[PDB]
């Protein structure tokens, strides 16, 4: 049951004015 | 008169500016009154109807934040990113080329013109670090006057002696590491340290209140740890900048590494965790690296000195090595003595043998108590 | 004497010019002081209420960065991607159309206007550790003679005689390692190194310090490791394109890589994460690959020599292996007399039996104590 | 969460209440007269013994004494196995964020 | 940018490059002949072996004869004569959205189908 880190991945987002 | 405001850009030899002015670009006059040599860049600066300028202001204006990236190699232009990871390149304002900017560092920008007016410091602070003040001080601290007098020498010594180091050309020590058996004080004489570092900031120099708080950064071990890959290596570049940004030339900043056995412990020790192949490089160069540390003093304690890495404990990085050690007979002695005040409630009949003699019947209970623990 | 500003875009044979102004595209005859001739795509011009080109002017320098997508066929355009996604075809102007411009840039463009003016790269924060260069020179470091010849052959010697090297069809080492057990002065190497670098491109070009520091990188160790899946591998990409534009075959860019263990393993070693697992093979085909960089010495610092993994430890990768081993006598001597210099006050007792003679008191006092400790 | 089990609910343990009561009851009722005397009050209880015996009962009744007694007085009551996970750090700062809202909750001066 | 290394340059290794060689040439240089036997082309070549030991020098042998023999059949040099390699670092194609690498990765293969003639290798 060793420990881990992650790397999480950034979904884009949509943003106007 | 009704009078307008715009922002100055640049100055030219023709005694004419640039401003930013109704969202464009306005190559203006200036008024006899007003010296168009005294202008700095960034300014804002008062309009009229006829587009003259007529006064100039402080450089005060509402303007989002930018986290400050990098500064261009002109030296007059950074790069700054926005809340919807918009990056611009805008000049800087005379307050910003005052303390070294750094990236990291909130700037209030307007990006209609595009200058970064002034840095907000607030919006970076960390709070895990500051530590309330303790009342223990050095007085407070029984049976370990050699280690309180080595600390004092490796700590406080150097600057209140600054000239007579540097006639022989010796610079402070750049890490002491306490270590010893648990209970015997090790938080203790690290809440003293504190508690004199405090005071020295606080009357002997006079800056302010929460100046005190600012130094003696204190961490625990284990608050380090965090859930992402490279997550502490950013905690601890950014602890190691704020120490490197407060220190000055006299100016103590000592870190305070609570319970080092424990953080870190030694590279290829400990088959079920792996983060000491990530943290331990990180402290390793930032102390004694490429580019040292000039007067921050990094002190940790630990209960398990052996569990500790060696290649921070050789010297260079935690030269000065205290060692607490279990009280003796006498080490007892003074410790009651610092515990069993003449201010606690005496019973009388307890009074009575010494005809009502508070010191010496307190001094006499703590003679027999360390005999009889000692015996 | 209130003037306007605008963009020059196009020029035509009616002695006429195409400028963007106050958001909206117009055409304009330019002032009979002003030469059309002279003018360049994309320069700030001077305008009036009556509307005429008065004087030109130099590029902008602040406004919206977009990364650069690609050139397109006529060269005079490229696509460029802004913040949010959004591509734009847009004009390339006269600074432009220097190094050549390519893919993955981050140009300054004003997308209303539509033109690309200048870029700037990120990895400045390596070049800001730097900040300061080191002012220790190999001439106090003492106890290593071979390492510094070997150092010095690898790097100062292939540049001070290029044509011998022509000559002999040999080029300079790639990779330089340096590995030995902590505290016998690798790290003095690698700060001296960029010392002497600095003294050479200043003494070679120009006085400027920043542009001598600009050779010289210092990754630090885990700085590289970020929180998001494909950043890293990136970030090193950009170190060694950056590495690879400041390379003229008469000038080194050292980037030095503290603690190599921090990053590098043999991906099966790794227990929590294997982020290295990633990261080695992206730095292995930069250093060797389909393109190979022609003049980029890496130097490499470590403490474990067998943790890093084998693929980098091969020849013409990190050609020269130097070992820092641990002091004897004579190297003790040498250590000492490098600390223990003559400048250093000293007791009138001590002086009394060598009638005064610094020197040969102090060189006595460094044999006595070396021989006390080697005993 | 308001505790609701009283002393009168516990059966055959009153020596324990009694022993309990002398280490968190006693202090705040008269804490003035232990600051003039210089006593440190108590800091921390370890109800240990076989399972299902009501370890858990005593504390509920404790706090929920102790809450009527004054006249505000906070309690939190946090299971083990949920300061659990696998990614590295997440157990810690569960405890972190607990003692910080227990910090929160003592500022003020009322028990916690 | 075109490496110089060509096979004259690789010594030691006279049976994979023959190998090498083969799989790349021959199903052109020879299409009568294959269409005959109705042999199609190998698409996958994998080369493995210890570190250090010329898997990329002959990458870059193949490149180099890839280049010239596309700058002999036809011109535009600039692009055309090494469009047709196409050089991918391992994690080069690593992004940091969630479904931008596997759009790269669907792009790359369907430009490397167009660009592709039955007498012009990718
Ligand atoms: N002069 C003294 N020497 C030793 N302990 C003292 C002294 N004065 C007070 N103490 C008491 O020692 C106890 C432990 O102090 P401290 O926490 O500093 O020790 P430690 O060895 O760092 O502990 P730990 O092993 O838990 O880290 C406290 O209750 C403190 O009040
Ligand atoms: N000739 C010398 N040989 C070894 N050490 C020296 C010499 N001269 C000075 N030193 C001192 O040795 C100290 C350690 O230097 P350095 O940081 O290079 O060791 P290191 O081998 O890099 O340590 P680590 O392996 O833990 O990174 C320096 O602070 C320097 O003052
Ligand atoms: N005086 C008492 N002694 C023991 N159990 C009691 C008493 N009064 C009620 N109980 C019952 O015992 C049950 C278990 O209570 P509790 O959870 O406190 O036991 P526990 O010792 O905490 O168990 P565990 O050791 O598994 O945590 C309760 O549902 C309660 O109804
Ligand atoms: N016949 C040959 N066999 C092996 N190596 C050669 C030969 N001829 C030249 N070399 C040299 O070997 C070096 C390494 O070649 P190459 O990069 O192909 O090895 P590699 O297997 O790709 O290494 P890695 O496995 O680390 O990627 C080259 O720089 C080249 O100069
Ligand atoms: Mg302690
Ligand atoms: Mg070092
Ligand atoms: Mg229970
Ligand atoms: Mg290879």
């Amino acid at each position: 049951g060793s420990m881990a880190q992650e790397q999480t991945k950034r979904g884009g987002g949509g943003g106007d004015d | 008169p009704p009078s307008g405001y715009g922002v100055l850009l640049a100055t030219h030899d023709d005694d004419t500016v640039d401003v930013f002015t109704s969202g464009r670009k306005m190559r203006l006059t200036c008024s006899p009154n007003i010296d168009a040599a005294s202008l700095k860049k960034g300014q804002t600066v008062r309009l009229n109807e006829a587009l003259t300028v007529v006064e100039a202001g402080t450089f005060e204006a509402v303007g989002e934040i930018s986290t400050l990236r990098e500064i261009l190699a002109d030296g007059h232009r950074a790069l700054v990113v926005g809340h919807a990871d918009e990056e611009r390149v805008v000049w800087l304002a005379d307050p910003l080329i005052p303390r070294k900017l750094r990236p990291g560092d909130s700037l209030l920008v307007d990006t209609k013109a595009g200058y970064a007016f002034e840095r907000i410091p607030k919006a970076e602070v960390e709070d895990l670090v500051l530590e309330e003040v303790p009342d223990v001080s050095y007085a407070d601290i029984g049976g370990l006057s050699r280690q309180i007098e080595q600390i004092r020498d490796a700590v406080e010594l150097p600057f209140l002696h600054k000239e007579l180091y540097r006639e022989y050309s010796l610079r402070p020590p750049k890490g002491v590491l306490l270590y010893g058996p648990p209970g015997c004080g090790k938080t203790l004489i690290a809440k003293a340290v504190a508690n004199s570092l405090a005071k020295k900031m606080a009357e002997v120099r006079g800056d302010d209140a929460h100046e005190a708080k600012s130094y003696f950064l204190n961490i625990k071990g284990p608050e380090l740890l965090n859930k992402f890959v490279g997550e502490t290596e950013r905690h601890i570049r950014l602890i190691f900048q704020r120490a490197r940004e407060k220190a000055s030339e006299g100016t103590p900043v000592i870190v305070f590494f609570d319970e080092m056995d424990s953080i870190f412990r030694t590279r290829g020790t400990g088959v079920s965790s792996d983060v000491e192949t990530t943290v331990v490089p990180q402290l390793l160069s930032e102390i004694d690296g490429v580019e040292g540390l000039e007067n921050v003093i990094v002190i940790g304690a630990s209960n398990r000195e052996d569990m500790i890495d060696p290649a921070i404990l050789r010297p260079g990085r935690l030269d000065v090595k205290i060692k607490i050690e279990r009280p003796d007979a006498e080490a007892a002695q003074d410790i009651y003595s610092k515990y069993l005040t003449e201010f606690l409630p005496v019973h009388a009949d307890d009074l009575a043998e010494f005809d009502g003699d508070r010191s010496a019947c307190i001094k006499a209970m703590i003679e027999k108590v360390v005999d009889r623990m000692y015996a």
